[PDB]
């Protein structure tokens, strides 16, 4: 599911800092600015990989900081679809399972994805489990429960930019799977 | 005060259509023809681009078709598809 | 041109309603019998002859059926039926006075006999764009955007 | 966790471009269409 | 001319694609240009503005031209671009004429844009196996008979040619080929006798080389016009006096020019000799009836001799007036009502006049006329001449007096159309936009309907599927359909007014 992107950008270093070597603060200041946020088209940043190149080091008239162009690689979540994934539950719901991963939670099982044979609850929102000869429709799923086996189906980027002048959801869905054999809990196989 | 609002009423409305078996017929002779104009070379759409991965079902549903040329004796010899 | 402005002029409007029944009047009169003229369509030189509706004879016509009561003799008629040859209901035939009752009155028969519509409706009026009064604004992404034009949105309900 | 945005658009100006306006984007531009030739209001408050 | 720039931008999006219609409309914008600066302009590669620009040249869209400095240069012509508009009714009248053989090789000749008689016969007869079944077949024989007998009779014509290598500058080869066009075998088919049964989709070295072809595109423009014409005449007088007009047509058109004023000198003995044998007609009556038809007032036929008796000839430009004309009256009255078509006319007629005489002439009372004519002057309709009462042409000193410029008039309602049919496209497309979700959510399921169909799977699907939201949702798809036939039926009639403005802007302009 990770991916490595590469990136460029110009960052300003002020001026107490000039102590220390250049490279480090740049590498400091890009995971300041850019880790655990997401990207429009690339999906979660997580931190960066390297720092490829360097630019010159100016200095703008008005201002003490110096100015550096640079050019950077960075470790991006962006699952393909289709992955097998292992995950913690973390909420039931009508229109499917939400699982976590733990740094990451936007995760649904709908009810199509589910087997067959089980559609709904006893009114209780733990989802049910059912089964032809063994497991008599009495097996549940627990909001956390185990990692349990799943593949990736679909996923979307929502814009969230501001709309008119100035003055909740996350960007980022996917959609699991369920259905085929030895998947769900380790405990079925 | 208040500005007219953006549709302002008309008495005269457009005249009814005229309609027949002929007028069917050019009808949909005009909508097969828009068929048509999805199903051969010179309706170049843009080149297929960006694989995600190397995906194994690869191997099987590429589309196959035989390179266009048209006859080069007609145009200049500059423009060579290859 | 005061208190006369035609006879026609009672009511001091004109007496429009009048005027334009007795216009319809006239027209649906040498209608029937430019239309007995091409019913028989009588030796061509004689079907065109009957097609000449007589307008004195017309003149006699509508004095009559209670119509023109008002002042009627060739001028206030002659330019009434005059107000009908000043478009597409007629064309030239009159030949001068002396061709005709004098000229068939103003040409009180020319084409009224007939000239049909030379052609149908247009497109453009059977259709809501070139209706519309408010041209041009309409612009590609605007208020009067051609995404909304109600006359088109009607048009298309209807 | 939400959409990064970058904080800083600062730039600087490289040209200018004169030009001309034409109805459609005259009214674009404008945000009302001025109607009443008056100032203000009848009663004692002279609201606009 | 930029609502036509509109035109060509749908129409290329609708028939080529994105890249060709930036390719069509920047060309159409700049002119006559070499390619590196084409590819510079649009920054796309190289290979996509070459590949546009050879299927572009392969319907004849495009033409290059050899220039100064050995430099090739390529053109378009906006004209050529507002035709296939037209494709439906050409391939209706040639439907009309011939055959559904005939229909195809005009379809295939249209489609491919050029394309020799072998290759386009075995075509049609391939296309044409799905026409008949149980055992049923063709040969090439009857397809050539229905090509050769299309070439007579001028609607298929043949595309230019190369000249020959080895005649002409022998050597490296210039830029471009700088193909030549010969007039002489413009109706002269190449000869063949090759014969083929097509092949029914079972799934289990030419003789014309370089003998390419396509329609002939000004004789259906003639042949439209002449259609009008006679309509024209038949609602004028009489279906017999039109059957009549269409007699002089026919012997006029094997021999007229179409740009002439007037057609050739034709003698009723020759209209009489090839009258139709199954109308009971005598000459003395053919000869009244041409006699008559001269005496016409609005004069649609004029003398012009006395050759054979019987002598007449066609006035075309007077008729294209008057086709014109009456189509100005009919946009007005309705638009406006009756009255207002019964000022117009007057101010027609009455080359230069006054509102008090309109009042009076035209029956109109005050306060009801005077507003009239500033709305038609307002939208230009009506043109204001002005004469003054002093050298000063102030408004105080100056005379109201009306003029018409029917030239000027035409010119803004084809405006008005080429808008109208841009506005509607824009529609139609819009609509289909927003209904393409819907629309693939019902297909996808009518294919899964219509799949393994003929393998013998159960039934137990036909209303399984059914029982989704489609099916409370396929009379919203029907109203969908019908308003998309409804919009087409109003394009398809709108070009019908096309081509009447079109003929006499045309023909009222000399182009010297
Ligand atoms: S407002 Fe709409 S209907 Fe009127 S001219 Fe403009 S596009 Fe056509």
């Amino acid at each position: 599911m990770f991916v490595l992107v590469e990136m460029v950008d110009t960052v300003r270093i002020p001026p107490w800092q000039f102590e220390r070597k250049l490279n480090d603060s740049i590498a400091e200041e890009l995971n300041k600015k850019l880790a655990n946020k997401v990207v429009y088209n690339v999906g979660l940043c997580i931190c960066l990989f390297d720092i490829t190149k360097l630019e010159d080091a100016y200095v703008f008239p008005g201002d003490g900081a110096s100015h550096t162009k640079v050019h950077f690689r960075c470790v991006v979540f962006h699952p393909f679809l289709d992955e097998i994934l292992i995950g913690k539950i973390k909420g039931c719901s009508p229109e499917g399972v939400h699982v976590s991963l733990g740094f990451f939670d936007d995760i649904l099982i709908p009810p199509e994805s589910l087997q067959q044979p089980a559609k709904f609850d006893e009114a209780e929102q733990v989802w049910v489990w059912e089964y032809e000869t063994e497991e008599g429709a009495h097996d549940l799923y627990m909001d956390t429960g185990e990692e349990i086996r799943f593949r990736v189906v679909d996923e979307s980027f929502v814009d969230t930019s501001p709309t008119g002048p100035s003055s909740k959801e996350a960007p980022y869905t996917l959609v699991g799977s369920i259905s085929e054999p030895g998947l769900g809990l380790l405990s079925w196989w | 005060l208040k500005p007219p609002p953006l549709f302002p009423d008309t008495d005269y409305k457009p005249v009814p259509l005229k309609t027949g078996e002929g007028e069917e017929y050019m009808l949909a002779l005009k909508q097969e023809l828009r068929e048509t104009m999805k199903r051969m070379p010179y309706f170049i759409e843009t080149p297929e681009e960006r694989q995600d991965i190397e995906r194994y079902s690869k191997r099987y549903m590429k589309v196959y078709k035989e390179e266009w040329i048209p006859d080069w004796r007609r145009l200049p010899r500059e423009m060579m598809p290859r | 041109r005061s208190v006369t402005g035609g006879a026609w002029y009672s009511d001091q409007d004109f007496e429009s309603e009048f005027v334009e029944v007795l216009n319809q009047q006239c027209f649906k009169f040498l209608q029937s019998k430019a239309e007995t003229a091409r019913e028989s369509k009588q030796n061509p030189m004689i079907q065109r002859n009957s097609s000449f509706a007589s307008s004195h004879e017309v003149w006699k016509y509508i004095c009559e059926l209670g119509i023109s009561k008002v002042e009627l003799s060739m001028e206030d008629i002659e330019t009434i039926l005059n107000t009908l040859i000043y478009d597409g209901k007629v064309e030239m035939t009159i030949i001068a006075a002396k061709e005709g009752t004098v000229g068939s009155v103003d040409g009180h028969m020319k084409l009224y006999r007939a000239v049909n519509p030379i052609i149908p409706p247009t497109g453009l009026v059977r259709a809501p764009c070139g209706l519309c009064p408010v041209f041009d604004d309409c612009h590609e992404g605007g208020e009067i955007s051609p995404s909304n034009c109600i006359y088109m949105t009607e048009w298309l309900e209807f | 966790k939400e959409q990064f945005r970058e904080t800083d658009v600062a730039k600087k100006i490289s040209h200018i471009c004169f030009g001309m306006k034409s109805p459609e984007e005259m009214r674009q531009q404008a945000h009302i269409q001025v109607v009443s030739k008056n100032l203000y209001s009848q009663d004692n408050q002279h609201a606009p | 001319t930029q609502a036509e720039i509109k035109l060509c931008s749908l129409l290329l999006q609708e028939h080529f694609g994105e890249i060709v219609e930036k390719i069509g409309v920047h060309l159409i914008r700049t002119g006559s240009q070499p390619l590196r600066v084409i590819a510079h302009d649009t920054g796309t590669s190289l290979d996509q503005v070459k590949k546009a620009l050879c299927v572009l040249v392969q319907h004849n869209l495009v033409s290059y031209q050899v220039h100064k400095r050995g430099v090739v240069e390529y053109e378009a012509q906006c004209s050529r671009v507002l035709r296939m508009l037209r494709y439906p009714r050409y391939i209706y009248t040639t439907k009309t004429l011939y055959s559904d053989t005939g229909e195809l090789i005009v379809e295939e000749l249209l489609l491919n844009g050029k394309l020799t008689m072998s290759a386009v016969v075995k075509k049609v007869a391939d296309r044409l196996t799905e026409t008949m079944e149980d055992g049923k077949t063709m040969d090439y024989a009857e397809v050539s008979n229905t090509f050769v007998r299309l070439a007579d009779t001028h609607f298929v014509q043949r595309c230019p040619s190369v000249p020959t290598t080895e005649n002409s500058d022998p050597g490296p080869p210039p830029p471009a080929p700088t193909l030549v066009i010969n007039e002489k075998d413009m109706y002269l088919v190449p000869k063949l006798s090759l014969i083929g049964k097509g092949k029914r989709r079972r799934s289990s070295p030419i003789p014309d080389d370089g003998i390419y072809w396509q329609a002939n595109l000004d004789r259906f423009h003639q042949h439209f016009r002449d259609q009008a014409i006679v309509s024209a005449v038949a609602n004028r007088m009489d279906q017999t006096s039109s059957e009549i007009v269409r007699t002089m047509l026919r012997m006029s058109e094997i021999t007229t020019s179409s740009s002439a004023p007037f057609t050739q000198p034709l003698s009723s003995n020759e209209i009489f000799r090839s009258l139709p044998v199954g109308y009971n007609i005598s000459k003395q009556v053919l000869d009244q009836y041409l006699t008559l038809l001269a005496d016409d007032p609005l004069e649609f036929v004029g003398k012009s001799g006395d050759s054979g008796g019987g002598m007449y000839v066609i006035n075309l430009h007077k008729a294209l007036a008057s086709l014109a004309t009456a189509t100005l009256e009919s946009v007005v009255q309705e638009r406006f009502g009756s009255r207002c078509a019964r000022i117009f006319r007057l101010v027609l007629q009455k080359k230069h006049i006054e509102q008090k005489q309109v009042e009076d002439f035209a029956m109109i009372p005050a306060k009801e006329a005077k507003d009239m004519l500033y709305k038609m002057l307002s939208e230009n309709f009506m043109s204001l001449q002005e004469i003054p009462k002093t050298p000063d042409h102030a408004p105080s000193r100056t005379f109201y007096l009306y003029t018409v410029n029917i030239l000027s008039a035409a010119r803004m309602l084809l405006h008005r159309c080429y808008k109208s049919i841009a506005n509607l496209i824009e529609r139609r497309q819009f609509e289909t936009k927003e209904n393409k979700r819907l629309l693939e959510k019902s297909q996808r399921v009518e294919a899964i309907i219509a799949s393994m169909q003929a393998t013998g799977a159960e039934e137990a699907q036909l209303q399984e599927i059914e029982e989704m939201i489609t099916a409370p949702e396929r009379q919203q798809l029907e109203t969908l359909k019908r308003n998309v036939n409804k919009l087409d039926a109003s394009e398809i009639q709108v070009d019908e007014t096309i081509f009447l403005l079109e003929s006499y802007i045309e023909c009222t302009m000399k182009r010297q």
